[PDB]
Formats: C-alpha cells, structure tokens, sequence
C-alpha cells in the first residue's frame, strides 16, 4: 500500500483502497475501492490500452473522457478522475453498488410476476432525465441496457458507463461478434454505420419493453447473430400484453423501436412523454 | 408623454370585477371577486400563484411555460381571471411583466386566417395600441391561454409551416401552435390552462414546461363557499346542514362548479318557499335537478335546446348568433327566458353571441337529444368519437347518457323521454364496456377508472353487475374521495375480479372503504398493493379489514410500501386468523430483525397456511436467524423462503441450515442470494443438501463462495439423497478452477436439471470442458448459464456445436 497523497488529489492509486473486483470488461476491469483521503466508496475502472495503442492511437481516448467528465446530474455515475500511472489508465467514478436493473428484473422473473405498469415507469422516466441530460449536451451513451442501469436503496436510477470499454474498442469492430450485447443495438449500428443519438431511442425503447416483457424483444432459443440481426432488421418482436400495459406505453416503444433509422422519437419527447404517464400513476 | 401600461391595467381591473363576467348577474347582482376562493395547487408544500416562472432549484433554468390542468368545474378560468386583476391591481407579477394578454380558447378559430392580432383584441378599447413598441418586446409579455381543450375545430401538431413574425396572417392553428411552441415572440411567458385528457395533443408542443395541478376545495373552503355564497348565515345554515346530510354530494361538491349549482339551487328554492330538499347522487342527478327546478316552473323549447346542443358538438360551436337560434325554434321569448335563467349567457364582452352558462351543461343538454323522441341521433357515432379530439372527447356527453340511461326514471320533464331508445342504449353501452374493457389506458378517454365513473352514474345494478363482469383485472390509481367512492361501489358490485392493484397516488388513514369492500370480494384472489405510501397506518387498516372472514385472499404483494417492523405485529395478527392467505411479500421494506421476530409467532402459530414468504431486502441481520430457523422447523406450512439482500452471513446461514437439515422440514426453495457467503457456508449447506430430501431449488447468486465453496457444495450435492433439482450460481467469484469439481458433478448427479452458471471466470477451458463431458449421456435438462461471458471462436463454436448434436439440452445459452 502507498502511501496517501492528498496533494495528488485523485490522480493516483495511492488514495484508493481496493477491497475486490466488481466486474470486467474486455478492455478494462472495474474495482469496488474506498478513497483513502475522504473514505468515500468509489468504483475504479481500469484500462489497459498499452497493448492496444500507442501513444498517438492512445489519443483518441482522451476526448471521450474530458467529454464525460463535464456531466452533472442526479441520475447519471459522476466522474471524478482520471490518471495514467504504471502503463494503466484509471478512472474515478461514483459507486452504485446497491443493486441495478438487471437484478430488479431477475427479482420479478422468480416472483412469476409483471412490474405494476406505476413501478415501470417509476424506474423509466429517472433513466429518461440521465439521457436527456446527456443528449443536451450531445454526449451519446452508446450502451443502454440493465447492465448499466443502477439502482440506489432509495430507489434512484443512475446510469453508468461500464460497458466493456466501448470507448476505447472504437476501431476494432472485428472484435465486436463476440464484444457486446447486440439486442440493444439498431440495425445501424449492427450495419455499423455510425452511431447516432437515435439510437440510444432505440436501446431505450429496447429496455423499456424488457421490463415489461421481463425479456428482450428479440430474445430467442439458439438464436444466431444471423438470425437475431434479421429479426432486428424486420423489427420482428412479440407484443406487450393489452390487459397489462397501457396503451400509451406500447405506443413508446413503438415509436423507440423504428427500424427505419430517421423515424424515431428523440430523448426530449420521450421523457416528456414519461413524465406525463408517471405523473398519473407516481404514488407519493 | 403617456404611456400604454397604465392605460391597459385600469381596463383590465375594469374588466374583471366581477366572475360572472357579464351583467344580468341573478337579478344584476354583482359577483365580488372577493368571492373567489382559494383553490389547491399542487407542483407536479403549496405551491402560490406568484413566482410560478421563476429559475428551477440548481443552474437556476427560468421558466417560460407554465401548464395548469385540472377537472372541469375546478376553476381553470377563474383562476386565470383572478391572476388578471391582481396583476392590474399591481399585486401580482407586476414587476415581472408590463402585459397580461388574456384569451379565451372558446372566442379563438383554428380554421380562419388573421395576425397576431388577439393582442390588440384583448387590449384596451384603443383600436391602435402602442404594438410595435414595447408591447412588442418579448419577455416584458405574458399570454394566458385558458380551456386548450374548449378549442372548437381540428387541431394539428405536426405542422411544418410553424410560422414566426407575428405582422404575418396566418390559420389560427398555426398562429396557437407558433405561440405554444415559443417560436413566435420567443423568450414570451404563457400560461394554459387545460383539461388532463386534452393533454394528449398538447404535450407535443410545449418542449420544458413547468406543470401544476388545480385542486377542488377542502372541507373547509366548501364550507366557506356556502357561507360566502349565502349572505344570510341563517340561509347558510340551513344549506350547509343540507349538503352535509348527503354525504354524496358533499364529495361531489369538491368541484366548485357543483357546489355553485347546488347553492343556485337551493337559493331558488329558497326564493320559492321550498322545503330545500336534495336528495341527488349522482352528477346526473344534480344536473337533473338544477334543470328541472329552473325550467319545469315548456319541453317545446327544451327539445329545441337540446338539438342545438348536439349540433354545436357535432359542428364545434359555442358561440351561437340569433340565426343560430332561430335554425333551432329559439327566439325571443324562450331565449330571454333563459337569460333570466341563469342557463345561457350573451357573452356580453364585446360580443353578440350566445352560449352555455358551462361546456359541461351543453355537453349535457346534447346527450339528453339522443333521448328524446339532427346531426344523427345516433349512439354508435357518439361512442366511435368518444376518443376524438375533434368532437370534444364527449366525455360528459357519454357519462350524463349513462346516468340519464336507467330505468328509475323520475317526472318533471324527464318524463318527455323515450324509454325505447333508452333501452337501445342501455344494450349498446354494454357491448361498448366489454370492448373498452380489453385493453388498459392511462390518459386517452377511456382509462378504467373513468368506465367505474360512467357506471356509478348508472345507478342500476343489473346493468353495473354486468358489466363489471368484464374486468378480470381491476388496475386504479385514486386520488380523491370521489375516486374512492366510485370505485368502491364498482368493486363491491363485481362479482368476477380476481387481481386487484391499486396505484395508490396522494391527497392515508382514510381509505376504509374500499378495503372494507375490498374483504368482502368472493372472487379477488390477488391483492397487490406495492410500490404505494401504504405506510404503517394503512396496514394497520389493512390488517384489520384482511382479518373479515370472507377476505379470500391468496396473495398479498406488499414491496416497497416504506413499511416500518411496527407493522409485523399487525400483519402477524391476520396470520393467526387469516387461513386463505398463501403468498406474502414483504420485500423491500424496513423490517428488521425486531420485526420479522414479530413475524415470525404468525408464522408458527396454527392455522398459518401461508406457503410463499418473501423477504427480501429486509434490513435483516445474521441475528433473526435463531429465530427464523424455528420457524422452518415449527410451520409445517411455509416451503417458500427468500432472504436473499439481507445482512445473513455464513453464521446466519448455519443457523438455519442446523433447523433446514432436518429431514422433517418442509422447505422447497431457499433464495440465500446475496448473504454475501463465503466458501464456509458450504459446509451447513452441503449438511441439508445430503439430508432434506424436501429441497428443490437452491439460490446462492451473489455471493462469493470461489472454487473451495463450490468443492464443498459439491460434495453435498454429489451425495446419493440429495434431490436438488435447481442451483442458481450467478458471480460467485468462481474461477476456471472448478470447472473441474462442477464438470464431475454434472456426470455424476442424477437429480440436478439446471446449472444455473452467471458472470464468473469459468474460462474457456471450463466451457469446451463441459460440452465433452455433457455430451456423456447427461441428465442435465436446461441450460448452464454462461451469460456474461466472453468466449473465443473455439470456444463459441464448441458451444454451438454442443448446441446442435444434443438438442435434448433445450436450452444452452450462449452469451452472444
Ligand atoms: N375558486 C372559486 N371561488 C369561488 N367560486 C368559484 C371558484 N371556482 C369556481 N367557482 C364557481 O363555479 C362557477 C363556474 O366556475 P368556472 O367558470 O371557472 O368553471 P370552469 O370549469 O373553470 O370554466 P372553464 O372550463 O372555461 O375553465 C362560478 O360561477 C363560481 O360560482
Ligand atoms: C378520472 C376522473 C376523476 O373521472 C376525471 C379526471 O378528469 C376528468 S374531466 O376532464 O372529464 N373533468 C370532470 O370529470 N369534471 C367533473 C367530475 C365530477 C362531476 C362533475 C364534473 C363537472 C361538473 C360535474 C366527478 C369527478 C369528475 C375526469
């Protein structure tokens, strides 16, 4: 253990505490750690692209974290820092170690139960504001899905960034047959022709129809990618059950899930739209 | 040297003197504005009439738009005049803007074409205002756009053509939509003010609005209102006395515009020497009522009022000329007649026309057309338009017709209804129930609740138990005591509901009712009442009601309702009486080891049926065990237990596993997912697994048990009484290294159908491992996980090809 320096800050190791690993990705790992200098939970997410970039290639990077690090917001995982040190990058963010989206959902699958339509949209509209935050500022997600979705004991949605490094694996789609979760992607990012902010509409529309569902829409039994991107590309999905959602939600993801590419909704009007169906049904 | 703006505030105090708006005021009485009571506002604390533009709580984002929604009869536009004159009176943002510019939706067309000229229309008499100087400047101006949904005619949001620079002529939807969007005289405040269903077409346009919802009165302002309303306290009294013996209509009367037809009526009986008798239930009933009592004092006219109501429906037509009048054989005598009646009003305002003193009162003289005995007549085209904008949602139209629509008819002009098209009718609302029925909505027209409405207004039980037989699944979401009271007389009369969820909103200890309804269901199966403010109090009402014994209730969702471990003693109560109950959850909420110590004497005492407890998330710790433990060991009942989410480490666990491993106990499944265990726990476990032959399915995601947990798990789970058929391992901290011990256990056990293996470093030698050794006649039937894991090509093809030639495994999951 180094010693503690808090002249430096938060830019090095030496003022964390990791107690273990949280989670992994392809091009990084991420650590549960205790800032030594204030004793604040923190989740470190190490990048190793020493192996992958050189320091030109490297440079590519640098945009997208002084790019996330200008956003501030109650739903969204703050960043405090990043650093090179010892030939890894490492990045501060907010811990959100409660529990997330995807355990919500597990939880339901084991209860044989359906979310109450109040608590969908409970969880949805906070996830609405992080992205209308973000869009506003023309920063994209790119990787909307449970996964990164965490829930706070009090019931607060925070949207993270984890993903698998998506940020840094920007030039090695080669990779990304087996790097990522293609039911969350548009027909166009499966065709890789760039990835707009409407497609975050789409990965939204996507979540919002598997926490009603609690399934994807394009979920299947030994489903290849070939088959997975056809259903995609013919926005091929089973319907929300009438008698359990409103129709107003159907018509959402509706609109979200919009094969052709200039058709959807945007970020504002969705949240709009979730603010005025949670206002009906928002228990106090 | 004079200006514009003290021109304008003197002509607006001018204006708005009075409420009525108009002479001919009862008698040319005059209205006092001090008469305005203060309504509820409610931010999407109070919230006031002043600082609603004001900078939001951080980056200090100002306000151009502020949206107000509410009931009709609430007081949308009495609100927006009385913002008017304390704005003239230079008490109300009078540092904040130079004008108000007020305009009624109803005097404004979406199919003509003019300029911006509804500015100098609503100014001072002066017919060449100061324009294009500083009334010009954006920001210095507020606009007040009251009844959007009164907007007569089709109305388009998708409108390219948005149009800016208000010196341009333009189609009036144009020049609104220009207006609500902020693109013409951008940086301009505007308030509207709207109907909730009209929302749907408003939404779209407003981009960051600020929203407050407008209440009716508390008792207590009912109560002023009638005093204030009745200058003579003795007058007062006595109706006061009156509103309070029908409790109904006391409810009803929350809507200002209710309470005033009720005081307008009783004034008139008063005038009359009447007996002030009341004895309305319904708002048909009052508006019944109010008419007979004005008019039977004759159906010659009211069939022609009746036709000239449905034809402004049908047409979009408030404002009504002499010529109008007259198409409908009015003129003269009945049209004066209903001016001395406070019927019709002649929008006197620099105007010539004639109106409904109320759209709710034109909405019901049209739905009385349909019954009497020509824009059609007909019921099917009424109920098509029902979810059309363009026709006005004919909401009222609809539910007066279900109220008007029974066969306890009464006399006094009433008596001028067909009873053979009321029949008609009464067939065809039916068959118009079941569909609308089929098919949930939140803020269309239709929206459950709303058919409850429409039902309660059919005070028929024959009819109303019909149709409640449509409603498998009953979803509300209350707000006040008129929703409770409709939807328990609903509730009670439905003999076919069998899910229950109640979307509890806001303005506790009050609800009674509808539970007391609720425990006297023959057919509920499901109460679900999660995700709602049903705190403590609440369920002690609950508990009290759930303790009847016809409750019949089988499952009871309670999640995070912000129960307290006060409640568990409550809860316990209905346990140890309760003998239909068989799934509980109490997820999510602070019950902690006190409380589920409460429980837990429900739990064993006899009689306790239930089978299902959910416990997740609890605040529970290690501690409670001792007790919990004796419960799996007493309640031959329970077979169900999840604790997973709770402070229930390897200690909390051993516990329960000394009382779990004997073989007498009934437990089926054990949902200990995160108790944050370790490779210690193994032990207890692999103790039950060789020994409880009762146990089916066991949870152990989210902790970290690592390859030693898993050897010694193992070898429990490899012993030839262990019957296990289910084990969920999600990130366990496992690493490749026991893929070797799990490898072994799924050649070897006979009872295991489903490895469940999650977001851990099995490898991919782990996984190519398991496809050779699977393929050896394995009695694994489901899938094994490997979500959340990244394969290489080998490896993905080995998965595939596992896949493919042992298509018994139906299910095998691969992660792309
Ligand atoms: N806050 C209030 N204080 C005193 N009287 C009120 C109040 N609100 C409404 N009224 C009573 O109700 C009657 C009708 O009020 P009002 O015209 O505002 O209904 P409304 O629904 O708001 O009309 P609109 O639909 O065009 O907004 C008035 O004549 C008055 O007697
Ligand atoms: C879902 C819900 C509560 O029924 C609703 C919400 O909003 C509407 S509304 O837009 O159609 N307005 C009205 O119904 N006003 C209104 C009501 C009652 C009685 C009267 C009026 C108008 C004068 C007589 C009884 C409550 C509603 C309806």
């Amino acid at each position: 253990q180094k010693a503690l320096r808090p002249d430096m800050g938060y830019n090095t190791l030496a003022n964390f505490r990791i107690e273990k690993k949280i989670g992994r990705g392809q091009f990084s790992e991420v650590y549960r750690a205790a800032c030594l200098l204030d004793g604040v939970p923190v989740a470190l997410m190490m990048v190793q692209i020493f192996d992958l970039m050189d320091a030109k290639a490297r440079a590519d990077c640098i945009k997208e974290i002084d790019l996330l690090k200008q956003l501030n917001h109650p739903n969204v995982i703050k960043y405090y820092a990043s650093f090179i040190e010892d030939n890894e990058l490492n990045i501060v963010l907010e811990l959100a170690d409660a529990g997330d989206l995807s355990r919500m959902i597990k939880h339901f699958k084991k209860q044989k139960r359906l979310i109450p339509e109040r608590t969908v949209w409970k969880y949805f509209v906070q996830l609405c504001s992080a992205l209308e935050h973000m869009h506003s500022r023309r920063v994209m997600h790119r990787d909307i899905k449970p996964a990164n979705v965490f829930i706070t004991a009090t019931g607060v949605v925070k949207l993270g960034d984890l993903g698998l490094g998506r940020f840094f694996s920007s030039k090695t789609t080669a990779a990304h047959s087996l790097v990522g979760t293609p039911y969350y992607m548009s027909p166009e990012r499966i065709h890789e022709n760039g990835y707009n902010f409407k497609s975050d509409i789409w990965s939204l529309g996507c979540l919002l129809y598997e926490m009603a569902a609690l399934q994807s829409p394009f979920y299947g039994d030994k489903m290849n990618l070939y088959s997975l991107c056809k259903k995609i590309e013919q926005c091929d999905y089973p319907p929300l059950p009438s008698d359990h959602y409103s129709e107003e939600l159907r018509q959402l993801v509706n609109m979200c899930i919009n094969p052709d590419p200039e058709k959807r909704p945007d970020v504002t009007y969705v949240y709009d739209v979730a603010k005025r169906m949670h206002a009906c049904t928002a228990s106090s | 040297k004079k200006d514009y703006r003290k021109k304008y505030r003197k002509y607006v105090r001018s204006r708005f003197q009075c409420i009525e708006d108009r002479n001919a005021r009862l008698g040319e009485s005059v209205s006092l504005n001090k008469r305005y009571t203060r309504l509820r506002l409610i931010k999407e604390s109070p919230i006031k009439m002043e600082l609603l533009f004001d900078p939001d709580d951080e980056h200090s984002e100002p306000v151009h738009t502020v949206v107000f929604q509410g009931a009709a009869g609430i007081g949308k536009t009495i609100l927006a005049r009385k913002m008017m004159l304390d704005w003239a009176s230079g008490t109300l943002y009078q540092d904040r803007f130079d004008y108000l510019f007020y305009i009624h939706c109803r005097e404004v067309s979406l199919v003509t074409q003019r300029s911006l000229g509804d500015l100098i229309m609503s100014c001072c008499p002066d017919p060449n205002p100061p324009i294009h100087k500083i009334v010009r400047k954006p920001s210095r101006i507020l606009f007040l756009m009251d009844g959007f949904d009164e907007l007569q005619g089709a109305f388009d949001e998708h409108i390219g053509p948005l149009c800016t620079d208000w010196q341009k002529a333009e189609r009036g939807d144009i020049l609104l939509s220009s207006l609500i969007r902020k693109k013409l005289l951008p940086e301009a405040s505007l308030l509207i003010t709207t109907r909730p269903v009209a929302l749907e077409k408003l939404q779209h346009l407003l981009d960051h609005p600020r929203h407050v919802e407008i209440l009716g009165f508390s008792e207590a302002k009912r109560k002023e209102y009638f005093f204030k309303y009745f200058s003579d306290e003795a007058q007062a009294r006595a109706a006061f006395s009156l509103i309070q013996e029908n409790e109904v209509l006391f409810t009803m009367c929350f809507i200002p515009l209710v309470c005033w037809i009720v005081c307008t009526g009783l004034k008139q009986q008063m005038e009359s020497g009447k007996s002030l008798a009341q004895t309305s239930k319904t708002t048909t009933a009052v508006y019944v009522f109010f008419l007979s009592s004005l008019l039977q004092p004759l159906c010659a006219h009211l069939w022609g009022l009746c036709s000239l109501a449905a034809d402004g429906i049908w047409n979009q037509k408030i404002l009504f000329e002499e010529s109008d009048l007259r198409n409908h054989g009015l003129q003269k005598a009945d049209v004066s007649a209903f001016l001395r009646m406070n019927l019709f009003q002649k929008e006197v305002d620099c105007e010539k026309f004639y109106s409904f003193i109320h759209m709710t009162f034109q909405e019901f003289f049209a739905a009385m057309y349909y019954l009497l005995e020509l824009p059609s007549r007909d019921v099917t085209v009424l109920l098509e338009n029902y979810g059309k904008f363009e026709k006005g949602y004919l909401i009222f139209v609809v539910r007066f017709l279900f109220g008007l629509v029974n066969q306890e008819r009464t006399s006094y002009l009433e008596k001028k209804l067909s009873c053979k098209i009321s029949q008609q009718i009464r067939l065809e609302l039916l068959k118009w129930i079941e569909v609308k029925a089929k098919a949930k909505k939140l803020q269309i027209q239709p929206s459950q609740l709303e058919l409850f409405y429409c039902l309660y207004e059919m005070q028929e039980e024959d009819f109303v138990q019909r149709a409640m037989d449509y409603f498998p699944k009953i979803e509300i979401n209350l707000s006040t005591r008129m929703d409770h009271m409709v939807s328990s007389f609903c509730i009670e009369n439905c003999h076919r509901v069998e899910s229950l969820s109640l979307g509890f909103l806001h303005n506790s200890s009050f609800c009674r009712g509808l539970f007391s309804v609720l425990s006297t269901s023959q057919s509920l199966t499901e109460l679900d009442l999660s995700d709602n403010s049903l705190g403590d109090p609440g369920m002690r009402v609950l508990c009290e009601t759930l303790q009847h014994p016809g409750c019949n209730i089988r499952r009871l969702w309670l999640g995070r309702c912000g129960l307290s471990h006060e409640c568990c003693f409550d809860i316990s109560l209905v346990l140890s009486s309760n003998q239909k109950l068989v799934e509980l959850d109490l997820s999510d909420n602070a019950l902690g080891d006190f409380g589920i110590r409460l429980l837990c004497v429900g739990l064993k005492h006899l009689l306790c049926n239930l089978k299902k407890l959910w416990l997740v998330s609890c605040c529970l710790t290690s501690a409670c065990c001792q007790d919990l433990a004796s419960v799996l060991s007493t309640s031959h009942s329970l077979t169900r237990l999840y604790v997973g989410e709770n402070a229930l480490g390897d200690s909390g666990v051993a516990i329960l596993c000394e009382k779990a491993k004997n073989p007498q106990c009934n437990l089926q499944k054990l949902g200990l997912v995160n108790s944050g265990l370790t490779s210690v726990c193994c032990s207890a476990l692999s103790s039950v697994l060789s020994t409880n032959q009762n146990l089916t399915h066991l949870y152990l995601r989210g902790n970290t048990l690592g390859d030693k947990g898993i050897k010694l798990l193992c070898e429990g789970l490899l012993h030839p009484d262990c019957k296990l058929q289910v084990l969920e391992l999600d990130n366990c901290n496992l690493t490749s290294h026991c893929c070797w011990d799990l490898s072994t256990l799924l050649t070897s056990s006979q009872s295991l159908r489903k490895l469940s293996l999650g977001n851990n470093d099995l490898g991919d030698l782990g996984v190519m491992m398991f496809c050779e050794v699977l393929k050896q006649q394995s009695c694994l039937l489901q899938n094994l996980g490997l979500s959340e894991m990244y394969f290489n090509y080998e490896t993905k093809s080995a998965l595939e090809t596992l896949q493919e030639e042992k298509p018994e495994l139906t299910v095998v999951f691969e992660p792309s």
